[PDB]
């Protein structure tokens, strides 16, 4: 029933953001987690996914960049975002793969200098 | 009004900009060809096959973990017998690469013994998914290839008719042959019987007997080919009901309950049925993408611009593939999500953990019957699961492709209409 995800904010080309996603035990629980963003003018594009067992994989655009992780105990996902750049810019979302239908609110990031 | 719908979801704007496009348009139908590939042109990336290919291996599965205390025996006709032992060869039995079907007196039936009969049902259907699995299974798409499969069983005692010819159709009990066909294909049968003598040089087994081997040709090995097999399997075990009982091995894992009826396993043949269900759906999909091919460029016509309200008759045919595709993807999920112990409880649970997801071979390939396959799946259903998680994993750009390619195409439905 349930994706709530926080962390985002507005930061600086080359910083860090930690994103969370608190998922209820139904979607969570042996799925196929993933991070999902929408950028201004554009549909919603798969960022990244983390399998039951712990193993990540990456869209091109954030491999190396980003680090997806899972604490299966608390239903908890995490994206690590590093490098940011202003591309980064966009709502952060998370679910399982394949999605449940109806989506959470979403983190806002945003990436711009000073 | 429309401004203020596109003001709270802009997500909507760029999907109607998207789809009155044609580079946008054929773009999300090369995509579409891209992921129908992905679906039913690979194995090891098909979350589809993957699903298949689970569903297969949890019916199997199941009789390699208690096949061998299953009671089978009496004659020709569901009919008990005085004493008959009838033997089927590559049958996972206790310490034994045979199951022998011994059990006297008793009427076949539910809650009691399985009737040869049923058993050489359950038999042929184990062989032809044990021969498939062991060859691998063929791309969702491959519908044309089949397999040669092979197997044998014996019969002694006086009064066994199982390997008579009102049984097998085969007129000479010593070295007579029948052939008979059999289905969209032909399967090829070819029967052989054999008698070997009590004394005879090479009978350790004291006895006389006669051995049948059936030898079946052109047998399809197409997915829909399977599940029908593995459907036959289970079906055959939950109608017919018999009575088993266990040797509950005195060290690890410990069967829940130990003497009883085999459709008492309720929640497991349940799961398994339902894992078959959805993986013969999941594969039905596959000629709605064929049907509605995505490869013919859209775009206007007589260098006139492209109006979506008019020019959209192939968007019928793009939803109904996208959302084939979609289906088939959430439907190899739901198979998954069957078996996955992760969401699994108590005695089913256990069952799974304890046994199916198990092998006590000393990985031996697919389809290996060994004298200790028994009380074990053999069925690499760990291994699948994981591969299954992996290969999902690995379509989520897919996946939100086909969720758009599906959104153009209900736009301009909707427009067309
Ligand atoms: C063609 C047909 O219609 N078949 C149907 C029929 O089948 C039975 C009949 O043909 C009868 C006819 O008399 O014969 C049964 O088969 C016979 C063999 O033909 C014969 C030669 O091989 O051997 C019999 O076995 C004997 C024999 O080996 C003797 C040695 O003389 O030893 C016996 O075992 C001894 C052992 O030697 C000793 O050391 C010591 O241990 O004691 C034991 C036992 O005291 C051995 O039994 C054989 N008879 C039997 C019962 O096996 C046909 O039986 C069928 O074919 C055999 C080979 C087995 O498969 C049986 O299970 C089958 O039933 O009648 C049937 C219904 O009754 C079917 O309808 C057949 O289709």
């Amino acid at each position: 029933v349930q994706l709530q995800e926080s962390g985002g904010g507005l930061v600086q080309p080359g910083g860090s953001l930690r994103l969370s996603c608190a998922a209820s035990g139904s979607i969570f629980s042996g799925n196929v987690m993933g991070w999902y963003r929408q950028a201004p003018g554009k549909l919603r594009e798969w960022v990244a996914a983390i399998t039951p067992q712990g193993v990540p994989n990456y869209a091109d655009s954030v491999k190396g960049r980003f680090t997806i992780s899972r604490d299966n105990a608390k239903n908890m996902l995490y994206l690590q975002m590093s490098s940011l750049k202003p591309e980064d810019t966009a709502l952060y979302y998370c679910n399982r793969l394949p999605n449940y239908r109806s989506w959470g609110q979403g983190t806002q990031v945003t990436v711009s200098s000073h | 009004n429309l401004s203020k719908l596109l003001t709270r979801y802009s997500t909507l704007n760029t999907l109607i900009k998207l789809s009155a496009d044609p580079s946008a348009i054929n773009a999300a139908r090369e995509n579409l060809g891209a992921s129908a590939k992905n679906l039913i042109g690979d194995t090891k990336n098909s979350p589809a096959y993957q699903a298949v290919l689970l569903a297969i291996n949890a019916a199997v599965g199941f009789w390699n973990v208690l096949g061998y205390a299953t009671q089978c025996g009496g004659n020709a006709n569901g009919q008990e017998s005085t004493s008959s032992t009838t033997i089927f060869n590559n049958e996972p039995g206790y310490r034994s690469t045979s199951i022998t079907c011994s059990l006297n007196r008793y009427k076949p039936g539910y809650y009691g013994p399985m009737s040869i009969e049923n058993f050489k049902k359950l038999n042929e259907a184990y062989q032809i998914l044990q021969t498939a699995l062991n060859k691998g299974l063929p791309a969702l798409k491959e519908n044309n290839g089949t397999v040669s499969v092979t197997y044998t069983y014996t019969c002694s005692g006086e009064g066994n008719d199982n390997c008579s010819k009102k049984a097998t159709g085969v007129s000479d009990q010593n070295g007579g042959t029948k052939t008979k066909t059999q289905t969209g294909k032909t399967v090829t049968t070819k029967i052989s019987s054999k008698v070997v003598d009590s004394q005879a040089k090479g009978n350790t087994t004291r006895v006389s007997y006669t051995e049948i081997t059936n030898k079946l040709d052109g047998v399809p090995d197409s997915a829909q080919a399977l599940l029908a097999q593995a459907s036959t399997l289970i079906n055959t075990i939950n109608t017919a009901c018999p009575y088993f009982s266990v040797t509950n091995k005195s060290g690890g894992p410990q069967m829940e309950p130990t003497r009883g009826k085999l459709c008492g396993f309720t929640e497991e043949i349940s799961a398994i049925q339902k894992m078959i269900t959805d993986a013969q759906e999941l594969v039905n999909q596959t000629s709605v993408i064929n049907e509605h091919e995505q490869s013919t460029p859209v775009g206007g016509n007589n260098g006139k611009p492209f109006n979506p309200f008019t020019d959209a008759s192939f968007a019928q045919g793009m939803l109904a593939n996208a959302s084939a595709q979609a289906k088939m993807l959430n439907l190899a999920h739901q198979v998954g999500q069957t078996i996955n112990p992760d969401n699994l409880t108590g005695t089913f649970k256990n069952f799974v953990t304890g046994f199916l997801a198990t092998c006590n071979n000393k990985g031996s390939p697919p389809g290996t019957v060994t004298t200790q396959t028994f009380a074990s799946g053999c069925a690499y259903v760990e291994q699948t699961i994981t591969n299954l998680n992996n290969s999902i994993a690995h379509f989520g750009t897919q996946e939100q492709q086909i969720q758009q390619a599906e959104n153009i195409a209900d736009t301009l439905v909707n427009f067309g209409s």
